[PDB]
C-alpha cells in the first residue's frame, strides 16, 4: 500500500491515512473575539460554487 | 465655561446624563481607542475591556464572583451618578 | 370504469404527467382591472407594466400546454390531451407541441372545426351589448369518447385549469378523465388560474369549482385567487392596517412589502381530504405551502430589471407549475418532508424566476440545466 | 402634415355599441387588449399591420379591458389578447378567436367568413 | 508591512501572557509582540 505507491509515484493520498490525527477542539465562538466567530447565518458569496474547468471534467473521466 | 454650558444645555435643550447600557465591544472600543490608534493598553479599565471580549472570561469571572448570569444582565441596567436626596411627604 | 386498455408496461423515466384543456398561443386566462395604465397605443412604454405589475399578474400562468411544454424543458415527459381542428392553426399548434417534445397522441383533430374559433350572436339586452356561444371551438369540445386510455393509465398527474369549467362538455369530459385516472392510480393537480368570468363574485366561483376542487390531490393558487376565495377585503384591511402609536415589533418598523402567511385555519374552508398539498403563489416572491401534517413558506426573489428590454412575466407561473410537478413526479419524499419539500420547492422558485427574462411564454421556458444553475446562485450551499 | 403612427382606434363600449348598431359595410375587428398584458404588444403591431394591409376594406378597433372590463366580461372574454370578427351582415354571427393567432388566419378570417 | 500567512491548516498554540493587547487601526482586538515569539499549528 503507502510507502510504495508514494515511492514508485501510483495513486495514493498525499497524507498517509494512518498517520493522520484530527485538529482537536477549537474556539467555540464563546472563547473568541467578535471578529474571529463564525456567522450565524450562512452568506451569499457569489464565490460560493467552485469554478468549472477542463482539468475537473477530464479527471472525473479519468477517474471513471 | 464648561460649567454653564452644561447647565444651559439641561434647561434650554432637555440635556441629561442617560445611561448607556454598552455592549462588551462599544466598551471596549470607548476604553481603548482613549490611548491611542495602534498602542500596548495600559490603562486598567482598557484591559479589563479587552479581558470582556470573550464571554467565557466573563463567565469565569461571574462565577468567581458567584452569582448568576441573569442578574448580572441586571446589574448592567443600573442608574449611575448620585442619587436624589429621599422624599420626606409630610 | 370496468376494464383496462393496451398492455401492460413498466414504463419509462420520468414518470409522464398529462395535461389537460386547450392548447393555445400565449393567452394568459386571468384578466382583473389594473389602475395605472400606460399609453392606449404607444405599446413601447407598456414594458414598464412588466417590471411594475399589477399583483395578479405577478408570476401570470397560462394553458395547459404552456405547463406541458415547459415541463418536457424541466427534463419530464409529459402529453396533452385535448382537441383541435383539422386548418392550419391546428396542425401549427401540434407541430409546435411536437417540437417540444410534447406527446400528441391525445390530441384529437377535428376536420369540420376552426381551431380558436367561437361562433357567437351579439345581443342588446338591458340597452347594454352582450355575446352568447352559438358554437364552441374545438378545444372545448373534446368528448369522454376521445380520450386517450393509455395515456391516462401512464400519466402519473394530471393537470388542468378551471377554464374547461367554462365549457359544459369540457367539464363533463374533465371528470370522466378525472375518474379514469383515479382509477389507474394518478394524481389530480388542480391549476385554478381563474379566467375573467370567475372573478365575478366569490359564491358563484366557489359553487363553479367546489367539485374539481374536492377532486384535486395538488392545488396551486395564487394570492389574489386564494383571497378572492376566501374574502378579498378583510385582507385588504389587514394589509392596510398601521399602527397608530407604535409598533409591536422592531421588524413591523421597517414598512417592509406584507408576505403574511395564512394559518390553516384560515385554509380550513377549503381544505379536504384527499388534498396532500397546497400552494400560494405570491409571484415567484413567495411559496406558501399546505399539507395535511405541516405548513410553511419558501420565501424566493424576483428580478425583471435586470433586463428591462427583454423581461416578459408571461408564463411564470407555467414554470413554477411544471417545477412542482417535475419534483414531485421524481421526489414522493415533498408531501412527506417539510426540508425536502422546500428544497425541491425552490427549483421551481428558480424555474419562474428565469421564465420571466425572455418574450414569450413558449420561448422563454427554462432547461433543466439553467434552473438547477441559478437556483444554485440565487441560494447558499445549506438551503440547496 | 405629420401622418399619425397608429391607424388602429380605440373605442368606448358605447361607442362599439353604436358602431355595431349602424349599417356596416365592411368587416369590424373588434380587439380587447390591456397596457398590462405582455402578448398584447404583439397583437397591437399585427393589428396595425392588419389595418395598413385592409386601407377601406375593414375596420380595426380595440378596446381597453381596464375601462370596459363589464362590457368585455359580458362579450364572453375569457382572456387576453382576443378578437371579434363582426361581419356586416346582422343576419350572420361574429367569430371569437383567443391567442396570438397568425396574421394569414386574421386574413383568412376576413376573407371567408365576413 | 508583511503579511504572515497560516502555511497549514491546524491549531494555533502560543502563551497569550507573553504578548500584550492592543487595538488594531481596523478595530480588531489583537496582541502587540515585541520578543521572539514562537507559534505552534497543529496541522
Amino acid at each position: 500500500g503507502f510507502e510504495l505507491d508514494k515511492k514508485l509515484g501510483r495513486p495514493h493520498p498525499f497524507i498517509d491515512p494512518t498517520k493522520k490525527k484530527q485538529i482537536e477542539t477549537t474556539l467555540t465562538s464563546d472563547e473568541s473575539w467578535w471578529n474571529w466567530r463564525k456567522p450565524e447565518k450562512e452568506q451569499w458569496s457569489r464565490w460560493q460554487r467552485r469554478r468549472p474547468d477542463v482539468e475537473t471534467v477530464f479527471l472525473k473521466a479519468m477517474a471513471e | 465655561t464648561e460649567d454653564e454650558a452644561r447647565r444651559r444645555n439641561w434647561i434650554e435643550r432637555g440635556w441629561a446624563p442617560w445611561e448607556e447600557i454598552l455592549t462588551p465591544e462599544a466598551d471596549f472600543a470607548r476604553k481603548s481607542l482613549n490611548e491611542g490608534e495602534e498602542v500596548p493598553l495600559q490603562s486598567p479599565e482598557a484591559i479589563e475591556a479587552f479581558k470582556m471580549l470573550r464571554p467565557s472570561y466573563r463567565k469565569k469571572k461571574i462565577k468567581e464572583m458567584g452569582i448568576t448570569e441573569d442578574e448580572w444582565y441586571a446589574k448592567q441596567f443600573e442608574i449611575r451618578g448620585d442619587k436624589p436626596p429621599p422624599l420626606d411627604t409630610s | 370504469v370496468d376494464y383496462d386498455d393496451g398492455i401492460d408496461f413498466p414504463y419509462d423515466d420520468p414518470p409522464l404527467v398529462c395535461c389537460f384543456g386547450a392548447v393555445q398561443k400565449e393567452f394568459v386566462p386571468v384578466v382583473r382591472v389594473h389602475d395605472n395604465p400606460m399609453h392606449p397605443d404607444i405599446y413601447s412604454q407598456w414594458k414598464m407594466l412588466q417590471w411594475d405589475p399589477p399583483e395578479f399578474g405577478r408570476a401570470p400562468g397560462g394553458p395547459p400546454s404552456n405547463v406541458a411544454i415547459s415541463h418536457v424543458r424541466l427534463g419530464g415527459r409529459a402529453a396533452f390531451m385535448g382537441k383541435v381542428g383539422g386548418d392550419d392553426y391546428g396542425e401549427e399548434l401540434v407541430l409546435m407541441m411536437n417540437k417540444e417534445r410534447v406527446q400528441t397522441r391525445g390530441v384529437k383533430f377535428d376536420e369540420g372545426a376552426s381551431t380558436a374559433c367561437t361562433r357567437v350572436k351579439i345581443k342588446f339586452e338591458d340597452g347594454k351589448m352582450k355575446a352568447e356561444t352559438v358554437k364552441e371551438p374545438p378545444e372545448d369540445s373534446l368528448l369522454a369518447s376521445e380520450l386517450n386510455l393509455a395515456v391516462l393509465k401512464e400519466a402519473r398527474i394530471f393537470h388542468f385549469n378551471s377554464e374547461v369549467l367554462t365549457s359544459p362538455t369540457m367539464e363533463s369530459t374533465l371528470f370522466k378523465a378525472i375518474q379514469w385516472s383515479k382509477k389507474f392510480g394518478g394524481l389530480i393537480f388542480f391549476d385554478l388560474n381563474l379566467p375573467l368570468p370567475l372573478w365575478r363574485s366569490r359564491n358563484e366561483t366557489r359553487k363553479l369549482i367546489k367539485k374539481s376542487w374536492d377532486e384535486a390531490n395538488i392545488i396551486e393558487v395564487s394570492q389574489q385567487e386564494l383571497e378572492f376565495l376566501l374574502d378579498e377585503e378583510y385582507y385588504e384591511r389587514r394589509r392596510n392596517y398601521t399602527p397608530q402609536y407604535f409598533a409591536e415589533d422592531f421588524e413591523q418598523t421597517k414598512n417592509r412589502r406584507d408576505y403574511y402567511h395564512y394559518t390553516p385555519e384560515e385554509i380550513k374552508p377549503l381544505w379536504h381530504d384527499d388534498l396532500k398539498l397546497l400552494v400560494v403563489t405570491d409571484g415567484t416572491l413567495r411559496l406558501h405551502y399546505y399539507t395535511p401534517k405541516f405548513d410553511g413558506v419558501v420565501v424566493g426573489t424576483e428580478d425583471v430589471l435586470i433586463t428591462p428590454f427583454t423581461c416578459d412575466r408571461t408564463g411564470s407561473g407555467d414554470a413554477v407549475v411544471a417545477g412542482i410537478m417535475r419534483k414531485l413526479t421524481t421526489c414522493p419524499e415533498m408531501f412527506e418532508d417539510q426540508d425536502v419539500l422546500e428544497r425541491q420547492l425552490r427549483f421551481a422558485v428558480a424555474a419562474g424566476i428565469i421564465s420571466q427574462w425572455t418574450i414569450g411564454a413558449v420561448r422563454g421556458f427554462p432547461t433543466e440545466s439553467a434552473t438547477q444553475n441559478l437556483k444554485e446562485q440565487v441560494y447558499v450551499p445549506s438551503m440547496w | 402634415f405629420v401622418r399619425e403612427d397608429y391607424l388602429v382606434r380605440k373605442l368606448s363600449a358605447q361607442e362599439l355599441q353604436d358602431l355595431v348598431k349602424g349599417e356596416r359595410k365592411v368587416p369590424l375587428i373588434v380587439d380587447f387588449y390591456a397596457t398590462w398584458c405582455g402578448p398584447c404588444i404583439l397583437m397591437a403591431q399585427e393589428l396595425e399591420m392588419l389595418a395598413v394591409e385592409y386601407e377601406s376594406n375593414a375596420m380595426i378597433v380595440k378596446v381597453d379591458t381596464d375601462d370596459e372590463y363589464e362590457f368585455a366580461r359580458d362579450m364572453q372574454v375569457r382572456g387576453l389578447p382576443t378578437l371579434f370578427f363582426i361581419s356586416p351582415d346582422p343576419s350572420k354571427d361574429a367569430i371569437r378567436t383567443e391567442g396570438l393567432i397568425p396574421l394569414q388566419m386574421m386574413r383568412d378570417i376576413i376573407d371567408n367568413d365576413m | 508591512a508583511e503579511h504572515v500567512r497560516a502555511p497549514y491548516n491546524g491549531k494555533i498554540k502560543f502563551n497569550e501572557d507573553l504578548v500584550h493587547p492592543t487595538r488594531t487601526r481596523h478595530g480588531h482586538p489583537a496582541f502587540l509582540c515585541y520578543i521572539d515569539l514562537s507559534v505552534i499549528i497543529e496541522s
